[PDB]
Protein backbone atom coordinates (compact mmCIF):
# COMPACT_ATOMS: atom_id res chain seq x y z
CA UNK A 1 0.00 0.00 0.00
CA UNK A 2 0.98 4.03 0.35
CA UNK A 3 3.03 4.61 3.45
CA UNK A 4 3.33 8.03 4.85
CA UNK A 5 6.70 9.00 6.50
CA UNK A 6 6.07 12.54 8.31
CA UNK A 7 9.48 14.17 8.91
CA UNK A 8 10.46 15.27 11.55
CA UNK A 9 8.32 13.62 14.23
CA UNK A 10 8.22 16.77 16.62
CA UNK A 11 9.19 20.71 15.35
CA UNK A 12 9.22 24.15 17.22
CA UNK A 13 8.52 27.35 15.52
CA UNK A 14 8.74 30.73 17.08
CA UNK A 15 5.25 32.67 16.98
CA UNK A 16 4.98 34.79 13.45
CA UNK A 17 7.23 32.56 11.37
CA UNK A 18 6.73 29.94 8.96
CA UNK A 19 5.82 25.87 10.35
CA UNK A 20 6.98 23.80 7.46
CA UNK A 21 6.07 19.65 8.06
CA UNK A 22 6.97 17.17 5.54
CA UNK A 23 5.11 14.23 4.55
CA UNK A 24 6.19 11.74 2.41
CA UNK A 25 4.41 8.79 0.38
CA UNK A 26 6.31 5.30 -0.72
CA UNK A 27 4.22 5.55 -3.73
CA UNK A 28 2.29 8.43 -5.91
CA UNK A 29 -0.94 9.68 -4.87
CA UNK A 30 -1.32 11.75 -7.75
CA UNK A 31 -4.21 11.53 -10.42
CA UNK A 32 -5.45 13.43 -12.85
CA UNK A 33 -3.36 16.53 -11.80
CA UNK A 34 -5.05 15.86 -8.55
CA UNK A 35 -3.40 14.39 -5.85
CA UNK A 36 -5.00 12.70 -2.93
CA UNK A 37 -3.88 13.93 0.24
CA UNK A 38 -5.58 15.50 3.43
CA UNK A 39 -4.35 17.55 6.65
CA UNK A 40 -5.59 16.82 9.50
CA UNK A 41 -5.12 18.70 13.03
CA UNK A 42 -6.13 16.79 16.01
CA UNK A 43 -5.51 18.58 19.71
CA UNK A 44 -5.09 16.22 23.24
CA UNK A 45 -8.59 14.91 23.78
CA UNK A 46 -10.21 15.55 20.63
CA UNK A 47 -10.49 13.99 16.93
CA UNK A 48 -8.78 15.26 14.26
CA UNK A 49 -9.89 18.37 12.39
CA UNK A 50 -9.60 19.09 8.50
CA UNK A 51 -7.32 21.63 7.48
CA UNK A 52 -6.33 21.19 3.73
CA UNK A 53 -8.30 18.51 1.36
CA UNK A 54 -6.56 18.05 -2.36
CA UNK A 55 -3.24 19.67 -0.46
CA UNK A 56 -4.20 22.34 -2.91
CA UNK A 57 -7.20 23.47 -1.21
CA UNK A 58 -8.25 25.23 2.36
CA UNK A 59 -11.28 23.84 3.93
CA UNK A 60 -14.08 26.59 4.36
CA UNK A 61 -13.86 27.95 7.83
CA UNK A 62 -9.99 27.38 8.48
CA UNK A 63 -8.04 30.59 9.05
CA UNK A 64 -6.74 31.40 5.60
CA UNK A 65 -3.21 30.69 7.93
CA UNK A 66 -2.87 27.48 6.87
CA UNK A 67 -2.05 26.14 3.69
CA UNK A 68 -0.43 23.46 1.69
CA UNK A 69 1.71 22.48 -1.41
CA UNK A 70 3.36 20.19 -3.43
CA UNK A 71 2.41 17.25 -6.01
CA UNK A 72 3.64 13.33 -6.39
CA UNK A 73 4.93 11.73 -3.25
CA UNK A 74 6.03 15.05 -1.65
CA UNK A 75 3.89 17.50 0.31
CA UNK A 76 4.21 19.45 3.11
CA UNK A 77 2.16 21.78 5.39
CA UNK A 78 3.23 25.55 6.09
CA UNK A 79 1.62 27.61 8.89
CA UNK A 80 2.16 31.44 8.83
CA UNK A 81 2.28 33.00 10.45
CA UNK A 82 2.53 30.93 13.04
CA UNK A 83 -0.27 31.66 16.49
CA UNK A 84 -0.20 29.96 20.07
CA UNK A 85 -2.97 28.32 19.22
CA UNK A 86 -1.66 26.55 16.94
CA UNK A 87 -0.07 23.75 18.78
CA UNK A 88 -0.91 20.36 18.04
CA UNK A 89 -0.30 17.08 16.33
CA UNK A 90 -0.84 17.56 12.46
CA UNK A 91 -1.54 14.10 10.37
CA UNK A 92 -1.59 13.62 6.90
CA UNK A 93 -3.65 11.39 5.57
CA UNK A 94 -3.73 9.28 1.79
CA UNK A 95 -7.35 8.09 0.10
CA UNK A 96 -5.64 6.82 -3.30
CA UNK A 97 -4.93 3.40 -2.51
CA UNK A 98 -6.62 0.88 -0.01
CA UNK A 99 -6.07 0.12 2.50
CA UNK A 100 -6.24 3.87 3.74
CA UNK A 101 -3.09 4.79 6.05
CA UNK A 102 -2.58 7.77 8.28
CA UNK A 103 1.13 9.77 8.71
CA UNK A 104 3.19 8.90 11.94
CA UNK A 105 2.36 12.14 13.02
CA UNK A 106 3.99 15.71 13.77
CA UNK A 107 3.79 17.37 17.22
CA UNK A 108 3.93 21.57 16.64
CA UNK A 109 5.29 23.35 19.18
CA UNK A 110 5.82 27.24 19.90
CA UNK A 111 8.81 29.03 21.16
CA UNK A 112 8.95 32.02 23.68
CA UNK A 113 10.71 33.05 26.53
CA UNK A 114 11.90 30.56 28.90
CA UNK A 115 9.56 31.60 32.12
CA UNK A 116 10.32 30.19 36.41
CA UNK A 117 7.85 27.86 37.92
CA UNK A 118 5.49 29.07 40.87
CA UNK A 119 5.56 26.25 43.20
CA UNK A 120 3.13 25.48 45.73
CA UNK A 121 3.02 22.49 48.33
CA UNK A 122 0.04 21.23 50.14
CA UNK A 123 0.12 19.18 53.09
CA UNK A 124 -1.68 15.95 53.64
CA UNK A 125 -5.50 16.33 54.01
CA UNK A 126 -7.43 15.59 57.15
CA UNK A 127 -9.56 12.90 55.55
CA UNK A 128 -6.58 10.80 54.56
CA UNK A 129 -4.75 10.75 57.58
CA UNK A 130 -8.60 9.21 58.83
CA UNK A 131 -8.41 6.98 56.44
CA UNK A 132 -4.46 6.00 57.33
CA UNK A 133 -2.62 7.26 54.39
CA UNK A 134 -0.73 10.40 53.75
CA UNK A 135 -0.20 12.20 50.20
CA UNK A 136 1.82 15.46 50.38
CA UNK A 137 1.54 17.37 46.76
CA UNK A 138 3.63 19.67 45.58
CA UNK A 139 2.23 22.07 42.02
CA UNK A 140 4.77 23.37 39.54
CA UNK A 141 2.88 25.34 36.72
CA UNK A 142 3.82 28.04 34.18
CA UNK A 143 7.09 27.51 33.43
CA UNK A 144 9.22 27.46 30.18
CA UNK A 145 10.97 24.66 28.85
CA UNK A 146 9.50 21.26 29.91
CA UNK A 147 13.03 20.23 30.99
CA UNK A 148 12.85 20.73 34.62
CA UNK A 149 13.11 18.15 38.00
CA UNK A 150 11.86 18.08 41.40
CA UNK A 151 13.14 16.72 45.10
CA UNK A 152 11.44 15.94 47.78
CA UNK A 153 13.39 16.54 50.87
CA UNK A 154 12.08 15.14 54.17
CA UNK A 155 13.54 16.91 57.36
CA UNK A 156 16.64 17.82 55.18
CA UNK A 157 17.41 14.53 53.47
CA UNK A 158 16.17 13.40 50.20
CA UNK A 159 13.45 10.61 49.20
CA UNK A 160 13.24 8.75 45.34
CA UNK A 161 10.87 6.69 46.39
CA UNK A 162 7.11 7.02 46.16
CA UNK A 163 6.78 9.67 44.03
CA UNK A 164 4.86 10.42 41.02
CA UNK A 165 5.36 13.16 38.38
CA UNK A 166 3.47 13.86 35.21
CA UNK A 167 3.80 16.46 33.16
CA UNK A 168 0.84 18.07 30.89
CA UNK A 169 0.74 19.44 27.60
CA UNK A 170 1.65 22.82 25.95
CA UNK A 171 -1.28 25.21 27.09
CA UNK A 172 -2.72 26.45 23.74
CA UNK A 173 -3.11 30.18 24.22
CA UNK A 174 -0.27 30.31 27.49
CA UNK A 175 1.89 28.09 25.71
CA UNK A 176 3.48 27.44 29.14
CA UNK A 177 3.77 23.89 31.12
CA UNK A 178 2.43 22.53 34.12
CA UNK A 179 3.64 19.58 35.93
CA UNK A 180 2.67 18.39 39.93
CA UNK A 181 4.66 15.48 42.11
CA UNK A 182 2.84 13.56 44.63
CA UNK A 183 4.64 12.01 47.25
CA UNK A 184 2.58 8.99 49.42
CA UNK A 185 3.22 7.92 52.31
CA UNK A 186 1.33 6.14 55.24
CA UNK A 187 0.12 7.93 58.31
CA UNK A 188 3.43 6.64 60.86
CA UNK A 189 5.46 7.33 58.28
CA UNK A 190 4.01 11.30 58.33
CA UNK A 191 4.02 11.83 61.45
CA UNK A 192 7.49 10.42 62.64
CA UNK A 193 8.82 13.52 60.23
CA UNK A 194 8.27 17.15 60.67
CA UNK A 195 9.75 19.17 57.71
CA UNK A 196 8.10 18.47 54.63
CA UNK A 197 9.94 19.89 51.27
CA UNK A 198 9.59 20.93 47.79
CA UNK A 199 11.95 22.12 45.33
CA UNK A 200 12.49 22.71 41.77
CA UNK A 201 15.30 22.83 39.33
CA UNK A 202 14.66 24.38 36.48
CA UNK A 203 17.62 26.74 33.74
CA UNK A 204 16.12 29.95 35.05
CA UNK A 205 17.69 29.59 38.82
CA UNK A 206 21.17 28.81 39.90
CA UNK A 207 19.25 27.25 42.88
CA UNK A 208 16.84 25.33 43.42
CA UNK A 209 13.51 27.30 44.27
CA UNK A 210 12.60 26.12 47.89
CA UNK A 211 8.99 25.81 48.84
CA UNK A 212 8.01 23.45 52.11
CA UNK A 213 6.04 23.37 55.17
CA UNK A 214 6.00 21.88 59.12
CA UNK A 215 3.43 19.58 60.32
CA UNK B 1 -26.48 19.36 12.88
CA UNK B 2 -24.44 16.52 11.74
CA UNK B 3 -22.88 14.57 15.04
CA UNK B 4 -21.80 11.04 15.95
CA UNK B 5 -22.19 10.22 19.22
CA UNK B 6 -20.73 7.50 21.33
CA UNK B 7 -20.47 5.68 24.92
CA UNK B 8 -17.65 7.57 27.20
CA UNK B 9 -15.65 4.16 27.71
CA UNK B 10 -15.75 0.64 28.12
CA UNK B 11 -13.93 -1.92 30.15
CA UNK B 12 -13.66 -5.67 28.85
CA UNK B 13 -11.83 -8.75 30.29
CA UNK B 14 -9.21 -10.56 28.50
CA UNK B 15 -10.44 -13.19 26.09
CA UNK B 16 -14.03 -11.33 26.27
CA UNK B 17 -16.19 -9.50 23.39
CA UNK B 18 -17.32 -5.88 23.30
CA UNK B 19 -20.19 -4.29 21.13
CA UNK B 20 -19.68 -0.58 19.93
CA UNK B 21 -22.58 2.02 19.12
CA UNK B 22 -22.29 4.78 16.84
CA UNK B 23 -25.01 6.66 16.85
CA UNK B 24 -25.92 9.51 13.47
CA UNK B 25 -28.24 12.07 13.58
CA UNK B 26 -29.14 15.42 11.56
CA UNK B 27 -28.64 13.51 7.79
CA UNK B 28 -29.53 10.78 6.11
CA UNK B 29 -28.14 7.24 7.67
CA UNK B 30 -28.05 4.88 4.64
CA UNK B 31 -26.73 7.95 2.65
CA UNK B 32 -23.01 7.76 3.65
CA UNK B 33 -20.39 5.25 4.90
CA UNK B 34 -19.54 4.30 8.38
CA UNK B 35 -15.25 3.89 8.90
CA UNK B 36 -13.78 3.40 12.01
CA UNK B 37 -9.99 4.72 13.59
CA UNK B 38 -8.12 3.21 16.07
CA UNK B 39 -5.96 5.98 18.16
CA UNK B 40 -3.25 4.32 21.00
CA UNK B 41 -1.97 7.04 22.81
CA UNK B 42 1.60 8.08 21.32
CA UNK B 43 0.97 5.32 18.15
CA UNK B 44 -1.28 7.97 16.68
CA UNK B 45 -3.83 6.85 14.11
CA UNK B 46 -4.91 3.51 12.46
CA UNK B 47 -7.45 2.54 10.58
CA UNK B 48 -9.86 -0.34 10.89
CA UNK B 49 -12.61 -0.46 8.52
CA UNK B 50 -15.24 0.64 6.66
CA UNK B 51 -18.72 -0.35 6.08
CA UNK B 52 -21.77 0.36 3.90
CA UNK B 53 -24.88 0.76 5.80
CA UNK B 54 -27.39 0.32 2.92
CA UNK B 55 -26.27 -3.01 1.93
CA UNK B 56 -23.94 -3.89 4.59
CA UNK B 57 -20.93 -4.22 3.04
CA UNK B 58 -17.47 -4.47 4.67
CA UNK B 59 -13.97 -3.96 3.73
CA UNK B 60 -11.72 -4.79 6.51
CA UNK B 61 -8.28 -3.97 7.41
CA UNK B 62 -5.76 -7.57 7.12
CA UNK B 63 -4.42 -6.42 10.42
CA UNK B 64 -7.78 -6.27 11.85
CA UNK B 65 -9.17 -8.72 9.40
CA UNK B 66 -11.63 -11.27 11.94
CA UNK B 67 -11.18 -9.48 14.75
CA UNK B 68 -13.72 -6.81 14.35
CA UNK B 69 -16.97 -7.05 13.15
CA UNK B 70 -19.26 -5.09 11.14
CA UNK B 71 -23.10 -4.40 11.45
CA UNK B 72 -25.55 -1.53 11.34
CA UNK B 73 -28.75 -0.91 12.13
CA UNK B 74 -31.01 0.70 9.71
CA UNK B 75 -33.93 1.63 11.78
CA UNK B 76 -31.64 3.16 14.88
CA UNK B 77 -29.84 4.93 12.75
CA UNK B 78 -26.56 3.42 14.78
CA UNK B 79 -23.37 1.54 12.83
CA UNK B 80 -21.84 -1.14 15.53
CA UNK B 81 -18.69 -2.57 15.73
CA UNK B 82 -17.71 -5.64 17.47
CA UNK B 83 -14.13 -6.47 18.27
CA UNK B 84 -13.52 -10.28 19.92
CA UNK B 85 -10.97 -11.43 22.14
CA UNK B 86 -9.76 -7.94 22.99
CA UNK B 87 -5.87 -7.92 23.88
CA UNK B 88 -3.61 -5.65 25.71
CA UNK B 89 -2.86 -4.16 22.28
CA UNK B 90 -6.04 -3.79 21.80
CA UNK B 91 -7.05 -0.90 24.62
CA UNK B 92 -7.06 2.48 22.70
CA UNK B 93 -9.43 4.92 22.38
CA UNK B 94 -11.98 4.35 19.20
CA UNK B 95 -13.62 6.48 16.54
CA UNK B 96 -16.75 6.40 13.78
CA UNK B 97 -16.02 9.37 11.37
CA UNK B 98 -18.47 10.08 8.23
CA UNK B 99 -16.34 9.44 4.79
CA UNK B 100 -17.71 12.75 2.43
CA UNK B 101 -16.71 11.17 -0.92
CA UNK B 102 -16.06 14.26 -3.27
CA UNK B 103 -13.04 12.95 -5.48
CA UNK B 104 -10.79 12.22 -2.09
CA UNK B 105 -12.11 11.18 0.72
CA UNK B 106 -11.79 13.35 3.69
CA UNK B 107 -13.41 12.92 7.39
CA UNK B 108 -15.85 16.01 7.49
CA UNK B 109 -17.15 14.96 11.14
CA UNK B 110 -15.46 12.80 14.15
CA UNK B 111 -17.14 10.92 16.98
CA UNK B 112 -16.90 11.40 20.45
CA UNK B 113 -14.87 8.83 20.52
CA UNK B 114 -14.51 5.36 23.16
CA UNK B 115 -12.39 4.43 25.66
CA UNK B 116 -11.51 0.50 26.12
CA UNK B 117 -9.64 -0.74 28.40
CA UNK B 118 -8.60 -4.47 28.38
CA UNK B 119 -8.19 -5.75 32.41
CA UNK B 120 -9.59 -7.76 34.95
CA UNK B 121 -9.66 -5.35 37.78
CA UNK B 122 -12.99 -4.49 38.52
CA UNK B 123 -14.52 -0.37 38.57
CA UNK B 124 -13.09 1.04 41.65
CA UNK B 125 -14.93 4.63 41.98
CA UNK B 126 -12.24 7.42 42.61
CA UNK B 127 -11.74 8.75 45.82
CA UNK B 128 -11.15 12.71 46.03
CA UNK B 129 -9.17 14.81 48.78
CA UNK B 130 -9.16 18.35 49.54
CA UNK B 131 -5.85 20.15 49.29
CA UNK B 132 -5.30 23.50 51.35
CA UNK B 133 -2.01 25.28 51.91
CA UNK B 134 -2.83 26.16 55.91
CA UNK B 135 0.04 29.00 56.06
CA UNK B 136 1.43 31.50 54.22
CA UNK B 137 3.75 34.51 54.30
CA UNK B 138 1.05 36.98 52.61
CA UNK B 139 4.22 37.26 49.83
CA UNK B 140 1.05 36.61 46.97
CA UNK B 141 -1.74 38.39 45.81
CA UNK B 142 -3.20 35.33 44.50
CA UNK B 143 -4.21 31.75 46.19
CA UNK B 144 -3.58 28.50 44.76
CA UNK B 145 -5.38 25.49 45.95
CA UNK B 146 -5.50 21.72 44.43
CA UNK B 147 -7.58 18.68 44.26
CA UNK B 148 -6.19 14.89 44.64
CA UNK B 149 -8.17 11.99 42.66
CA UNK B 150 -6.79 8.95 43.48
CA UNK B 151 -7.82 5.08 43.42
CA UNK B 152 -9.93 5.14 40.69
CA UNK B 153 -10.14 2.25 37.66
CA UNK B 154 -10.55 2.73 34.33
CA UNK B 155 -9.94 5.88 32.95
CA UNK B 156 -11.22 8.51 31.93
CA UNK B 157 -12.82 11.39 35.15
CA UNK B 158 -14.11 14.02 34.62
CA UNK B 159 -12.68 17.32 36.86
CA UNK B 160 -13.99 20.63 37.60
CA UNK B 161 -14.08 23.80 39.67
CA UNK B 162 -17.36 24.71 40.95
CA UNK B 163 -19.34 22.72 38.61
CA UNK B 164 -16.40 24.45 35.96
CA UNK B 165 -17.52 27.71 37.23
CA UNK B 166 -13.96 28.45 37.36
CA UNK B 167 -12.55 27.84 33.64
CA UNK B 168 -9.30 30.50 34.63
CA UNK B 169 -5.94 29.09 36.42
CA UNK B 170 -6.91 25.48 36.21
CA UNK B 171 -5.12 23.21 35.05
CA UNK B 172 -5.26 19.35 34.80
CA UNK B 173 -2.65 17.04 35.20
CA UNK B 174 -2.54 13.30 33.25
CA UNK B 175 -2.96 10.60 35.52
CA UNK B 176 -0.46 8.28 36.48
CA UNK B 177 -1.23 3.97 36.93
CA UNK B 178 0.11 2.59 39.81
CA UNK B 179 -0.57 -0.46 41.92
CA UNK B 180 -3.44 -0.87 38.89
CA UNK B 181 -5.49 2.65 39.73
CA UNK B 182 -4.95 5.61 38.37
CA UNK B 183 -4.19 9.04 40.54
CA UNK B 184 -4.19 12.56 39.02
CA UNK B 185 -4.17 16.41 40.52
CA UNK B 186 -5.87 19.59 39.51
CA UNK B 187 -5.14 22.91 40.52
CA UNK B 188 -6.66 25.85 40.54
CA UNK B 189 -5.19 30.00 41.32
CA UNK B 190 -8.14 32.12 42.72
CA UNK B 191 -7.30 35.70 43.47
CA UNK B 192 -6.67 36.38 47.47
CA UNK B 193 -9.67 38.38 47.35
CA UNK B 194 -11.66 35.95 45.73
CA UNK B 195 -11.17 33.10 48.43
CA UNK B 196 -12.24 34.49 51.63
CA UNK B 197 -15.89 35.39 50.18
CA UNK B 198 -16.09 32.63 47.89
CA UNK B 199 -15.73 28.71 48.48
CA UNK B 200 -14.19 26.53 46.29
CA UNK B 201 -14.95 23.19 45.55
CA UNK B 202 -13.58 20.10 43.85
CA UNK B 203 -16.52 18.36 41.70
CA UNK B 204 -15.60 15.11 40.10
CA UNK B 205 -17.44 12.79 38.19
CA UNK B 206 -16.58 9.17 37.14
CA UNK B 207 -18.35 8.12 33.72
CA UNK B 208 -17.75 4.82 34.48
CA UNK B 209 -19.26 4.06 37.80
CA UNK B 210 -21.85 7.02 37.35
CA UNK B 211 -20.69 8.79 40.38
CA UNK B 212 -20.43 12.53 41.56
CA UNK B 213 -17.76 13.60 43.98
CA UNK B 214 -18.05 17.18 45.68
CA UNK B 215 -14.76 18.51 47.89
CA UNK B 216 -14.62 21.62 49.76
CA UNK B 217 -11.15 22.49 49.79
Amino acid sequence: DIVLTQSPASLAVSLGQRATISCRASKSVSASVYSYMHWYQQKPGQPPKLLIYLASSLESGVPARFSGSGSGTDFTLNIHPVEEEDAATYYCHHSRELPPAFGGGTKLEIKRADAAPTVSIFPPSSEQLTSGGASVVCFLNNFYPKDINVKWKIDGSERQNGVLNSWTDQDSKDSTYSMSSTLTLTKDEYERHNSYTCEATHKTSTSPIVKSFNR
Amino acid sequence: QVQLQQPGAELVRPGASVKLSCKASGYSFTRFWMNWVKQRPGQGLEWIGMIHPSDSETRLNQKFKDKATLTVDKSSTTAYMQLSSPTSEDSAVYYCARKDYDYDAWFAYWGQGTLVTVSAAKTTPPSVYPLAPGSAAQTNSMVTLGCLVKGYFPEPVTVTWNSGSLSSGVHTFPAVLQSDLYTLSSSVTVPSSTWPSETVTCNVAHPASSTKVDKKI
